[PDB]
């Protein structure tokens, strides 16, 4: 999926918050890996994506 | 007189004081109190706790 710049933390288990929450929740016992990188060169629009 | 026979009951009740006193022991964690420990951290290090 996409997330914002400063919610990227918000991805890891135990964490709280509106991402964390409503939209996408890590179990607690998570085994894995997480990869994001920067794309603001695909998904950004001077009018608004 | 009764010496030997009071210093069984006076041990029995001191041992078993010191069971309970030992209870509310912080043993190096930040907090002796187990749902404080859930509420106030998040779970990485809450299990450490």
């Amino acid at each position: 999926f996409v997330i914002r710049g400063d919610e990227v933390r918000q991805i890891a288990p135990g964490q709280t918050g509106n991402i964390a929450d409503y939209n996408y929740k890590l179990p607690d016992d998570f085994t894995g890996c997480v990869i994001a990188w920067n794309s603001n060169k695909l998904d950004s629009k001077v009018s608004g994506n | 007189a009764l010496g030997k026979l009071q210093d069984v009951v006076n041990h029995n009740a001191q041992a078993l004081n010191t069971l309970v006193k030992q209870l509310s022991s912080k043993f190096g964690a930040i907090s002796s109190v187990l749902n404080d420990i859930f509420s106030r951290l998040d779970p990485p290090e809450a299990e450490v706790q």
